[PDB]
């Protein structure tokens, strides 16, 4: 029944491709080793055709390779501090929620163009001096055009409908799962175009590459009181994506990020790979050859 | 056949949702799919590894 | 049931943790998934594509130059036209392929790598080039009768402009650290060196000098193993865009 | 057969390429252009299909190819929004959406040499570059040249990066093929419509750009033919246009 | 079912070899008692022929003597001390991940050459008073190669892929299970050779019986806090080895360890045995003898 | 379900329990296991395995000289040669085998033990050897009168160089204590004394004095009981290499 | 036939699994092994215990 | 038969070796040498398996046994590795596996008496022991001539710590023999290969330690030969070579 | 199962709750129980004296 | 040197003889009885 269900869930080991045994090929006509770069595919030649190979029955698991596990790891998305002392006495705080504000997890995410999953957010929440004492807070998710709160004590706190999180800094950190949220059928990290019609004729082009399809609101953050508490609470969000389907593999980013929302770079363009003395050096000692042959 | 590197099954009450929302379930990461031909040979005529490409 | 008692590694968040929470939007549907072409559900198909080696990551050469290998016509037979190391970690040539960048998101790797080497001299141009691939233990070898005694294929330019050089997986563990230098120099894959095995000959009235374009790849056999956070990109600090 | 014929002819609408050195046509993705299905289609209005009309080669740019030249990009389909009936239908309508067939044409003398990387990037967003000097300079962002280039197409300024800040190197990850003037001397790409939406505007979203690099420099010895030019010729194909109203250019 | 499954769960008792009853034997040819260690081998020589036993049928328990229960009991591994006052206010610390630190899991360790386990770790922490505030402290795994963090608040601490555990001093111990993590097929406590080629001239041979399949990466402890706390806290990490498989068995180390990572000795050789006045000496009163025969 | 009550035992930390900890690293698969010799998965087969007792355990006696047990032409008949207890536990010649080792990590043993002596003189040497063990309640025995009426064996020295004295499990208890001296010479096992039952016999130009080489095991009805840590190493410290 | 030391068996819970990684599973003790001979007897020719080994 | 047939001879190659004081052989964790099957094997290139070239006894080292010897080690294949065709596969290929057939010669009269322990300890790790004096001498880490002793072996300074830190009375736990110069004067140990990994470089480790140390030791009467010998004898069993380049010494 | 509350009685220790613990020696056989003369299972039998 | 040639290790005891079998490794079927000057192209070998 359901119990041979659960009997089948631990995670199987799908092995990598075996290699067969091979001899020397003296004939003309097969050419393994010659390929045509220029069509636009990648060389079909196996090792079992340009050497001689033994038979192996290779049982290495690739199971971890898979967008599953590769993005299925809560990382830092947002830090969040809710100021409640000297000029900064609001007590509550409204962030943006972007995942592209930290490279680590910017940096997996813009691998692909287009993505679809389900988030995990874990909400560490602390104070200067690490400190959890027993200090309510309340995280409330303010959907796109959901009013925003504007005081400590506003009526947008009452979340009839708005999703919010009470805990105390004491508890283990607050989790939520969040569902696939964006008008278009999957998210985009990388939107070539306008979101408005126009001439797009500004001294300062910001509107490029702004899709609202990705923006999905606000998280407010307060503390549940009367008046100032003199105390700032830090909000490290961590967000783990899981259900995750991704569309189209970019190149991994080389260049250091400078801004949130735009793909720009510094002047000094930084190479790819670590330059070294000429292109004739590699630095590996080896061993002492037996005849210097 | 799991990663206990060892002999050993056990019993496994694992990857239960307990909401009724599903989107509350687990990572879902019963199945692995492996097909990179979309990406290393896209070209409309297959070339066979033996003959040369371009004839 | 209601009798409990609560075991270590309570109260504590694990991030790789992969468990349930509860959902903040009863009865909510997500938009219908369309088709979108080009999805891609393993990191090892990105493995096996084709991309550009910087070969010429030298202090002087810069932009594109840095993927081209010069070759041309030489005054004296059997010297040494280029060479690099061919384990994906490494900080060199590597660096600069889709292979080589998913590699330093893991620990350990395995399997067969993959050179494709096109040929873009004029239509004119002929040459052979020996490319050897030496195991671990040696040095770079300083001549080409050295070179030879490892895995080595010998290239005829022609019509097919391109050559695949797969570098088997000769390896005493079944999977190598992809950190490499120091006491992991252990896992050292090896060197590729590229030498002429006769000259690089021209007609008059074409150019003497050309380029190679290197492109590494990995085989069906090659596997990943213990996702790790990457080096190859750096913010100032935890407070930062 | 095994292999890719050298020869071949690429006929849609009233329009013919013919190639003696065709390395090959890439389909990206392995997928076709088709018509947005009933499943897929969100929009309740009956989309017009001009086929003939639209879906054919037009020929909108050629530029000289130089020893320092440093590569080109278009947008589309921004490159073709002014250009026939397939300008006018994307300008008269709102949502849009079709695949294309790149062909890229590029012929030099068998002493010549140099190649050309052509590769689509979907959803190529330009980046700005800003000078080391000042953190938010001027050219942070893109100004709407940049961006959407139309009819003649940009120049690199830094092809290394791809203006992107994304390696060059790793760019054959996209639907690429090489222009070896050793080898061939085209290079064809047949793109389905890729897109989160299963139609978008033509005039606002660039679904794809289309960018030629050379890689190995354009290099031959004094007494041949200076002048190399490098033509893009595109056809849509099974373009879909609706929400009719008063024609918008950009 | 899966039912009859659970009953069968319960560790079995497998008992000891039960004795025959045996009597005289006065022949000759047939001779047990005598042997020849010349050829390697024990004596295979049983109580019943060198004795007249009776039947005993043993009901002694010998499922305690495994390399499971042997080993499946957690020990000190490490002591991480996270400074964050005096001369040192880091509020960081990144230990190298090795099992050969302390003598009484060193040694159990150490009766194999090979062995491929599962291990479990717990994170006992608290303050030099032994007292356990509200403090959150990041454990994070570095596997080799993953960057180090070289600050309290530095990227590395984003963990989009680095496995780190968040936990208050004030919570019951962190504890997390880990996979055999090893490019070899089976751990390896003494590795006879140097991890590089090269002719090893050295005035100090460091790189001797030094193999990287055993190192396993950093654990890098933290207390997420925005300055110095001036607190310190002790960090004992416990490992327990679990899924055990154990291959040639040696000697049990009976001189005092030294160093970390190198099997070696004080030229002051302690004896395996401890001495006694003669050979002829054994220390028991015993009773009065009845015949003084 | 739902409604649970938290009973004693909660947040604590027991190092010897056996439980399951969320793993840290979502689908990770082990590197294959190959086939690797001298598998053991019980240490009583370690027990099981003969080594040497240091029975020259003196003052003066000093390296492998302490393994020994001198034999030689006596003057005189019925001299003691050599006398050890045989309790594993107890700190004396049974520290030196793998047995007495193995036993000081666990605090109950049973089951018969396992003396082989095996003579190293001359070929042309001979004689008997009397060795007599004694059950736990008599002392030393003075004469070889008194160790005669305990389980003993007449061994002669000829071709096969070896004999073994089973040592046979005759306890009170079920299982005996690791641990002796004070109140836990309760199980105190014995004595093993060796006398010459005739003398060390050697023609002319032959050395007059040999050794024995005492190896002690454990017989196959071998028990231990109740994990402890060992007593036979020490640091300086809880904060140590 | 446990170590529960009086008559009695209960109801066995025990040994379950938690998570989708089969290492995470409780202690693999269910079995016991006991071959000593690779090590006690390791010679190519068996030795009966009558028999006197070297002939 | 139940019973070891004092006279025994070892035919493996072109060489042969005959014994009429065998004491049986030992055949280590009762396990055969053989070649590295394919599940096990871990790398592509085909191996070469030369046989009876490499698969053959092989004489290296002989020392003279004296009332004060303390005992002698060689590392394996670190002692045949620059000896006979074994000693040029292993320095021509990266890879290396194989289990070999010890044999340790020492005749004496029947008027001579001493016992020597033969024993292969897997991981040999040679340690180096530290002057009370300073906790840090620079003799803590052994040099390699005491790690790598070659052909020629290494003198045991504390032969009663096995130079390990192990006791020498429980080294009976690894395969090994002894020589009792009553009874026999040869000790043959059949091994395979043991290893994490399937193949290993020949030069860099070492996979068994091969130690020969007298616990009783050698005494005679005035008239006897003073000189006695101790041989060692190695044949490689079913080795297997495999990733060849430029040939490397240690 | 996930979704618990704790009730009252929670982290509290009544000497004569009938619990289980956690064993603190796995794998642990006692020792065999052999027959000893006048076992008593019940007090009314001590009472009938 | 002499060990990597066909060799037997004999070892005295009761049985006082030992069988060296020299194996006919030539590259011709049959040698000449005639050696030394051109004919040691059929010398057979030496026995140390
Ligand atoms: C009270 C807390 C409840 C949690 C609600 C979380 C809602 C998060 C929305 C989904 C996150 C993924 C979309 C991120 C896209 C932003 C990227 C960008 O355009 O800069
Ligand atoms: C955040 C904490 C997560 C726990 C991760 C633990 C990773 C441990 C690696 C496995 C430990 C066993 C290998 C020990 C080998 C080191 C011995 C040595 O060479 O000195
Ligand atoms: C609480 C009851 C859960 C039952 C889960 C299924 C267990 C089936 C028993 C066999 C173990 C699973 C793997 C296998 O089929 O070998
Ligand atoms: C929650 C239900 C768990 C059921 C576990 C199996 C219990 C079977 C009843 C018998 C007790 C086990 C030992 C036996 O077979 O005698």
């Amino acid at each position: 029944n359901a119990v041979s269900t659960l009997a089948d869930t631990t995670i199987s080991r799908v092995t990598a491709a075996n290699t067969a045994a091979s001899s020397h090929s003296l004939g003309t006509g097969r050419v393994p080793a010659l390929q045509a770069a220029e069509t636009g595919a990648s060389s079909n030649a196996s090792d079992e055709n340009l050497i001689e190979t033994r038979c192996v029955m290779n049982r290495n698991g690739v199971n971890e390779a898979s967008v599953e596990h590769f993005y299925s790891r809560a990382g830092l998305v947002g830090v969040v501090e809710v100021k409640d002392s000297g000029t900064s006495q609001d007590g509550y705080t409204v962030w943006p929620i972007d995942v592209m504000g930290f490279v680590q997890q910017r940096r997996k995410l813009e691998l692909s163009t287009y993505m679809r999953f389900d988030a995990e957010f874990t909400f560490v929440s602390n104070l200067n001096d690490s400190t959890t004492p027993g200090m309510l807070l309340q995280y409330m998710y303010v959907p796109p055009g959901a009013p925003k709160p504007d005081g400590r004590k506003s009526y947008q706190w009452q979340t009839a409908t708005n999703p919010s999180i009470f805990a105390k800094l004491s508890d283990p950190p607050p989790q939520v799962s969040v569902p696939f949220m964006s008008p278009a059928s999957a998210y985009q990290w990388f939107y070539d175009g306008y979101p408005t019609f126009g001439e797009h004729k500004q001294a300062t082009n910001l509107q490029y590459g702004q899709c609202p399809n990705n923006m999905m609101g606000h998280f407010a953050i307060r503390t549940v009181s009367e008046s100032t508490t003199g105390k700032n609470v830090h909000v490290r969000v961590y967000m783990r994506i899981k259900h995750v389907r991704a569309w189209v593999p970019r190149p991994f980013r080389s260049q250091a990020y400078m801004v949130k929302n735009y793909p720009t770079y510094s002047q000094t363009i930084s190479n790819t790979a670590a330059d070294r003395a000429s292109i004739t050096t590699t630095d590996y000692e080896g061993g002492v050859p037996a005849n210097p042959f | 056949t799991g990663n206990i590197a060892t002999e050993g099954s056990t019993i496994n009450f694992t990857n239960i949702n307990y909401y009724k929302d599903s989107y509350a379930a687990s990572a879902s990461r019963q199945d692995f799919t492996q097909d990179p031909t979309k990406f290393t040979s896209p070209v409309l005529d297959a070339i066979k590894e033996a003959a040369a490409p371009l004839q | 049931g209601l009798p409990t008692e609560l075991k270590p590694g309570t109260n504590q968040f694990l991030t790789t943790d992969d468990g349930t929470s509860p959902p903040i939007l009863p009865g909510f549907e997500p938009t219908p998934l369309i088709h979108i072409p080009g999805e891609f559900t393993s990191l090892l198909d990105l493995c096996r594509i084709e991309t550009i080696l910087e070969v010429n990551n030298t202090t002087g050469t810069t932009g594109v130059n840095r993927l081209l290998i010069p070759v041309r016509a030489q005054n004296n037979v059997d010297q040494l036209c280029a060479s690099f190391q061919v384990d994906p970690g490494r900080n060199g040539p590597w660096q600069s392929t889709m292979v080589g960048q998913i590699c330093r998101y893991y620990t350990q790797w395995s399997g067969s790598l993959k050179v494709t080497f096109m040929f873009t001299g004029s239509f004119m141009a002929t040459g052979k080039m020996l490319i050897a691939y030496t195991p671990p233990g040696s040095a770079q070898p300083t001549t080409r009768e050295a070179a030879m005694l490892g895995t080595h294929i010998v290239w005829d330019f022609g019509l097919q402009s391109s050559v695949t050089l797969v570098i088997p997986w000769i390896s005493n563990t079944h999977f190598r650290a992809v950190k490499t230098g120091g006491v992991y120099d252990y896992y050292a894959t090896g060197i590729v060196t590229i030498w002429y095995q006769t000259n690089f000959v021209v007609p008059p009235d074409t150019p003497s000098e050309a380029n190679i374009i290197a492109l590494g790849a990995a085989q069906e056999n090659f596997t990943l193993k213990l996702c790790k956070d990457t080096d190859e990109i750096r913010q100032t600090a935890e407070y930062q865009n | 057969c095994g292999y890719s014929d050298r020869v071949a002819q690429l006929t849609v609408g009233n329009s013919t390429i013919t190639t003696q050195e065709a390395a090959n046509i890439v389909l990206s993705y392995g997928e076709w252009p088709g018509y947005c299905p009933s499943t897929d289609a969100t929009a309740v209005d009956k989309p017009t299909r001009p086929d003939v009309s639209v879906n054919r080669f037009y020929t909108l740019s050629t530029k000289s190819w130089k020893t320092e030249s440093t590569g080109w990009y278009w947008k589309f389909p921004d490159v073709l929004n002014d250009t026939g009936v397939f300008g006018q239908n994307a300008q008269f309508h709102y949502l849009y959406r079709s695949g294309f067939c790149m062909h890229v044409q590029c012929n030099a003398s068998k002493f010549h040499q140099g190649a050309l990387l052509v590769v689509v990037i979907p959803e190529f967003v330009v980046a700005a570059s800003s000078p080391a000097t000042k953190p938010n300079g001027q050219g942070l962002y893109p100004d709407f040249a940049h961006t959407n280039p139309g009819k003649e197409g940009q120049v690199f300024r830094d092809p290394y990066v791809l203006d992107a800040g994304i390696p060059l190197s790793q760019a054959l990850v996209f639907p690429h093929q090489w222009i070896n003037l050793r080898t061939n001397n085209c290079a064809t790409i047949i793109m389905p419509y890729v897109n989160a939406l299963p139609f978008d505007s033509a005039l606002n979203h660039s679904n794809f750009g289309l960018a030629v690099i050379p890689i190995s420099p354009l290099k031959y010895c004094n007494g041949a033919t200076t002048e190399v030019p490098i033509t893009l010729t595109i056809a849509p194909l099974n373009s879909e246009f609706s929400g009719l109203r008063q024609a918008i250019k950009q």
